[PDB]
């Protein structure tokens, strides 16, 4: 029984900088991926933003640098930091883990557990 | 780059049966040993997504065998036996052949 | 379908029996700082009364006896070799034996004073628990008992402070209730064995033969008590009383010190520890044709991505002289290390840690489905599961690397 | 036409001097039960009067009496380290040099007590057929003799009984005679000091200087006769012969009692045993290009058929000390074994134990045409016949697998 | 030189179990194939059964279900034992010994080393 | 399910001379680097057979120089340079290169 | 464009301490007749005063002399183990302290007396062209100096002849004249414990403390000078002075005999020796996409030449007990081998000695044209030019080679 | 700083046998390549004979059986015997010292240092 | 075997001008991966010659940075930038290749 939590930001003015703290309770980081991942009316599901534990970071094409994203192991959490936030970027954020099987690469399974979810909103 | 299409995006099923979903993508998505690199989605309304299908053939933890995935290249589908209130929802195609992961647009599983 | 997979590093381990090294800051190497690496999520079985631990330190400190002949006892550390590794538990509750949950491992054991006592355990480390029963089969009766204290008692001498032993004794025997449901006595065996039924200790290197009666006999005590002593207004010395030695005297019943030897002492001393060697080698299923023990007791899956190759194969002893214990454990790590590489080397996996290779795998060996096999159970389990089959595991894949 | 191949598993072996360990059941292993593998057909050199064991028995019980300063000599096997083997020859009629057919290997030697004794061996293993006579030259009146006796007399001190003794000499006396053509006499040596002429034993802890010249001086004893004997109101020493030291001085030839120093003590008992050592590699010439021991009189087909993959390097004791030999033996093994692996995969040749490599076989090597290499030859004397080409094999070998 | 011999049956009559021993007096069985040819006045020479010494055999298609071959070790022998002798199948059995060669296979040279061969008869 | 022919079955020599033997299979009888499969065998009359040629071109203990021969494919040939009253007998060739080793025809040789 | 290429066996050493075994003719590990190897044209600082090899030699001296509770003390010819060179300085102005040419490497290092001595050197190793002075630092800090003789004096007994100490002094002072500005003449003591006032030494199993002070002051001799001291006539003792120890107190200046401890005894004579580590494994920039030290100091292209196979591990002794240093070096010598061979094998240079892999060349590692590298400077001065980034080119190597 | 010596000959008559010594002052004749090169007026350069230091040689195919050459490690020289010198070469001789790269196969740089370079006629 | 052939034999170039070789070979030139195996130098009148370029791209120390060189299969050419009194001479090119080493026709390289 592992589980995850978020510590969130309210309403937002647009085109200002909003950060996201993610921690986990449970299971240690070492032996997984981290991602988030983001939920809208009009977009589905769009991936945004994975890491590894020592500090390897990978981001979608779409917003390649407009994010940013960081770890610590001291009190095992993350957080993403995103920088100018528009009425176009309504987003619902979710973290998650991958798990990882080595073999010849680092082949991926499913994303077991999920976060609860924050409903960041930005309006004026 | 990647984009998913599946369908159908809404269906109209009676209770207990059987329904069959289709999602095909542009690239080949065929890995050169294992079997693919798809997975399957499944969200309830307003609650976190949970896992069904990693790599396109077994299933998770927890969930009924209830659910089957196939398929190769360009065309993966999905079907699902036995059929309850408690699974209306949302499915997901997710995709990790190349890099900018990507799903597709979400079906929508309702009963008759 | 399914297909044989070796991996090389992973963090499994078993019960063994080894020689492990003296230290101190007969044996003299250094000791540098010690750290403590935890483990997530392992559960580990303990037993005082089966360790190889005692037999060898006993024999130790008795070769540094006889190697003396006027000194202090100074404290020492055991340290394993390269390839093992010291487990010891953490839980306040420790019964003796049993399962723990917070498991850390280390190199180089705790502080250890080699002081010798009989009848009252001195100079002792301490425990969390105000008091605690140890024994091997408590209901037996064929065994001895330990008891384990909270808050050692200064011992002059000879002299004992008076009132702080009624109180012990009103705590020691209220937990003793709820192991017999009875009150509890106390009295001298009654025996010949002058040896163990009197106190013993040593102080400025001459040895202290204390007869002591009013310890442990009630129906007074009130101010400072004294005992006689024989080898008291010879030669001051200071103890601390941490544990007792006590045995059941075959309604109310009476327990009976000195039931023991130096063994149990030394047991009851240093009982925390266990000596375990790593395996570094898996055998798993997958889809392919062609720092330790950190991640121990995590998701297979998890410990799998976490390893990684290695500078150093399979502390810091600079520029000194190992002596016979030493050079005898690092010659037979080299030579398992070595034996471990040529069994490597003989199937067609020549250096890599992942390792796939082309046997086929059948239902027979695991009957786990591959879904749990790499989310859910973990590797020491695991191995101990395959363990049946590994013989044969091996025989196949080599006889279906060389046939090609 | 023929290629060079490379066979690493090959059982040759050559002859060789080391050092060994003392089994005893100061050095002292464990011994548990020793097995012994027979050979099927071997014409093995045995040379007892060269051979390297007597200098060892010497050192080691000659450290032993400085350790020690009742003696209670325990049988001591000595066993021969990893790598090596101990060589013993069955033959009943058995000179101690020469030809030898009924060769079996042994891994750890029989019991030797070591008993110190001259002029008359007391405490040894018996004949197996009748009394022979032991020499290296019996035409060279340097050199002693070995009188080895089949059918045991006690003798109690010194008090011996004279109905056997007499028996003994004339069946001693016969058998000489078909090596020496003369009529032969005994006569007391009436030597230069102490140990040249008495007898010279130990029991229960002390010295016997016995004068022992009525046993040879003949011209009837009917009965038991006195010795006297000094260093009867003594502890009483009862050994039992098991052989005697003869002599010659210069046509009645006179034999001589006294002879040799200690050793040739040792070597009435270790003449049986040669130490060998094992070397794993062999050239053979094939139509290709791109246990241990046991028949190693085989043919050179069923000793090549015959050897199959191992699992182990190149194991009587268990978590013991080991000690300053026993580390040496075993280092200087696994360093021999590192050094002929980096040697035998400098050419590719790595992981498989059989490898055939691309080179021209010169036929002015061994001529010798392909039928009779693998029909008629014992892998041991084939490998004797190469040895004078070895290393321009190895260098030709390693310069083609460099070309490439 | 080594040599070998036979014991066997005289006359048996159909629908019964033949048994036959071969025993070497030579080498041991360590490092060969001991193989059983027949004979016949019709249609010429035929193999019947091939046995390593640890155990592993290897049969003919012609009497693949009515032959089976046994070894020991104690006393160095060989057996054929042949369920339902018919009356097509009368033929005088010969023991040799395969010698073999080691070199990336397993090289099967000439079966110098044959057994004087035992006369057998049917009975009808 | 292999099948030799031998030629000719008998023939009648003149003694001391040279005679051929030649013998067909049904499938190449060549090794990946070895030279053949193939082997030539006597018999005596009423006497207990003995090996001569072994892997196709060398003979065994005690074999006189006189046997030699060679072949490939799908034939293969023994050879006679001198023949001796004593040598009077039979002749067979066996195949080795499958599962289902199997002699020949028998050749009978006899003296004019 | 350029890509790294990884080379064993490369000459480059560099500067290390480690535990020199002690030789002799409790040493008998026996030496044969040595060899030393020139080297072309290496620049070498030796540095005598921080050299760890002479503390390993003191307190080994001190365990063999306190083993024996007279001496003929036989020259104990250290030598290095296995993996390691002594470098021995050859100049004639060499000091104790600087750079030296004419650099030579032996294997087991010159005799050396271990004669005890305060004041006066006797019997040691002496000097080849002129007197020389040594000091850690002559004029920055006022420590203890040696003056190093050419003509050794013989003394007896003590008994001293005046002629040769007077010019011995004069040419001292002549010669102490160059260094020190003030005219240097020779005082008593005036110190205080006689332990390092007197001349102190041993001869025929005793002691000597001899009170000198005639031969200093003298603000003379004209014959024999006499010094009899205590503990029939006096023992015979006979001596050669080779060397004096002196130290200045703070015009007219004062040297002061004695002074110092013993160490500066034993560093009078193994000043000419390092102790240095090699270290075979070289990387270099070239074009590809797929005995020892001998040419040490030569250009790159000759070393590259000449590295052919050594067919060897990486001696003297022929099956003799090693001990306990002695097994310590193997086993640590074949401990690093084995990680050389595992760190190699973890690309694909596993059996080559030279092997060029798949890696471009970041510039910024060397900012060296080609010519310079391959055509002007030795391995030695490339070592340390590329020292700076050894680990990240060797992951950086790794991680390229790993991804197929 | 290295310099090559030769010592000279002068005249000899046609078929004659002529021997040229050439020595060093400098490295070592550990792992370079000493060969000789002749000139010619008329000829241009033609290249002559190679050696290492283990002895091994090697030739041009124009002198297959006229000249032979051969070093000295204890004076660290070497030279050539040139039997039958004929009328028709006129020569002068170099001594050179080609260096070498051990990168696979023995790479072949430049001939960075020269010899004074001798004179050598053919008497008539 | 292998004939050197160079243009041209001399050169009318003005002081300090650049000025170009070219020397073909009967065959190419060129190592599996290395960029030649030619050689070019230079002579001065009365006096040994001394190294230019190695390995067809680099100069050796003591060469000023105005010797260059480049070419391929059975064409190399080889340039100078700025000449002097220093540099009238002979300039050579060698060939390596194979195992007859030949320099061919000279480049005699003078100014007007
Ligand atoms: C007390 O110790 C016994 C073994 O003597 C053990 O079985 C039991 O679990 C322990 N009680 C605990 C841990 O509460
Ligand atoms: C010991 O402590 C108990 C506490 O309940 C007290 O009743 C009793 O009087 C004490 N006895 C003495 C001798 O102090
Ligand atoms: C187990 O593996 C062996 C491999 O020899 C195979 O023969 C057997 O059929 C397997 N078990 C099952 C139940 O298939
Ligand atoms: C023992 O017999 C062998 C057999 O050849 C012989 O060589 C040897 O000389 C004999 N021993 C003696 C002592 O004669
Ligand atoms: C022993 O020799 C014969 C054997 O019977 C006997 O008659 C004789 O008396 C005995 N002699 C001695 C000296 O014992
Ligand atoms: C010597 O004492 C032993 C002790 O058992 C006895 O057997 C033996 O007969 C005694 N011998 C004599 C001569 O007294
Ligand atoms: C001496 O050897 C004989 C030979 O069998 C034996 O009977 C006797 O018991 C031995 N002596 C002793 C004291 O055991
Ligand atoms: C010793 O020689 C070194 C060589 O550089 C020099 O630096 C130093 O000053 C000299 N010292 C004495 C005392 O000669
Ligand atoms: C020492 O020698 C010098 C030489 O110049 C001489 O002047 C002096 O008198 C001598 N002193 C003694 C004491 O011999």
């Amino acid at each position: 029984q592992v589980q995850l939590q978020q510590w969130g930001t309210g309403l937002l003015k647009p085109s200002e900088t909003l950060s996201l703290t993610c921690a986990v309770y449970g299971v240690s980081l070492r032996g997984y991926y981290w991602t988030w991942i983001r939920q809208s009316p009009k977009k589905g599901l769009e991936w945004i933003g994975e890491i590894d534990e020592i500090g390897r970071t990978k981001y979608s094409q779409s917003l390649r640098s407009r994010a940013t994203l960081s770890i610590d192991t001291s009190k095992k959490q993350f957080s993403l930091r995103l920088t100018s936030v528009t009425a176009a970027d309504m987003a619902t954020y979710y973290c998650a883990r991958w798990r990882l099987m080595m073999v010849d690469e680092v082949t991926r399974h499913g994303m077991d557990v999920w976060s609860q979810g924050t409903m960041v909103t930005v309006s004026s | 780059d990647i984009v998913m299409t599946q369908s159908p995006l809404s269906l109209s099923v009676a209770p207990g049966e059987a329904a069959s979903i289709s999602c095909r993508s542009t690239q080949s998505l065929l890995n050169r040993n294992g079997d693919n690199y798809l997975e399957w989605y499944l969200r309830r309304p307003g609650r976190s997504p949970q896992l069904l299908i990693y790599l396109g053939s077994e299933r998770a933890l927890g969930v009924p065998d209830r659910f089957s995935g196939s398929g190769s290249g360009r065309d993966f589908t999905l079907k699902i036996s036995r059929v309850e209130a408690q699974d209306v929802g949302t499915y997901y195609c997710l995709q990790t052949r190349q890099g900018a992961f990507t799903f597709g647009q979400g079906t929508k599983l309702e009963i008759k | 379908n399914l297909w044989v997979t070796v991996y090389y590093g992973v963090p499994v381990w078993r019960d063994a029996d080894t020689t492990l090294f003296c230290a101190s800051d007969a044996c003299v190497p250094t000791d540098p700082n010690p750290q403590e690496i935890p483990l997530e999520n392992v559960t580990e079985n303990f037993n005082m009364w089966k360790n190889n631990m005692v037999e060898q330190m006993q024999e130790d400190v008795i070769s540094l006896w006889d190697q003396s002949l006027s000194f202090d006892p100074i404290p020492i550390h055991y340290c394993a070799p390269a390839g093992y590794a010291i487990l010891k538990c953490n839980d306040k509750k420790f019964n003796g034996t049993g399962p723990c949950k917070n498991v850390s491992t280390v190199q180089c054991t705790h502080g250890i004073k080699p002081v010798v006592s009989t009848q009252l355990l001195l100079n002792g480390s301490l425990a969390e628990e105000e008091i605690i029963i140890r024994s091997e089969n408590l209901t037996n009766n064929a065994k001895n008992i330990i008891v384990h204290l909270n808050k050692s008692v200064s011992i002059s001498c000879c002299e004992l402070n008076g009132t702080e032993w009624n109180e012990t004794l009103n705590k020691v025997t209220e937990k003793l209730k709820e192991h017999f449901n009875k009150t509890i006595v106390f009295q001298p065996p009654s025996g010949g064995d002058l040896e163990t039924t009197m106190h013993h200790f040593n102080c400025r290197g001459e040895f202290f033969y204390c007869n002591t009666t009013k310890l442990f006999n009630t129906k007074e005590f009130n101010g400072t008590i004294i005992l006689p002593c024989r080898i008291s207004g010879i030669i001051n010395c200071t103890s601390n009383i941490t544990g007792i030695i006590l045995t059941r005297d075959g309604t109310d019943e009476t327990f009976r010190p000195g039931g023991g030897n130096i063994k149990d002492n030394w047991r009851s001393e240093l009982y925390k520890y266990k000596v375990v060697q790593i395996e570094p080698l898996g055998i798993a299923p997958t889809r392919c044709k062609r720092g330790f023990l950190g991640a121990a007791g995590s998701t297979m899956g998890a410990a799998s991505i976490t390893l990684t190759v290695q500078a150093r194969q399979l502390w810091l002893p600079d520029m000194t002289v190992w002596g016979i214990k030493q050079l005898q454990a690092r010659v037979l790590a080299v030579e398992r290390y070595l034996k471990d590489q040529k069994f490597l080397g003989l199937w067609g996996c020549s250096g890599k840690i992942i390792c796939c290779t082309n046997v086929p795998w059948n239902s027979t060996w695991s009957n786990k489905s591959y879904e749990e096999i790499w989310n859910n159970m973990t590797w020491i389990e695991w191995e101990k599961e395959i363990s049946n089959y590994t013989n044969r595991i091996y025989d196949l894949l080599t006889e279906s690397q060389n046939q090609q």
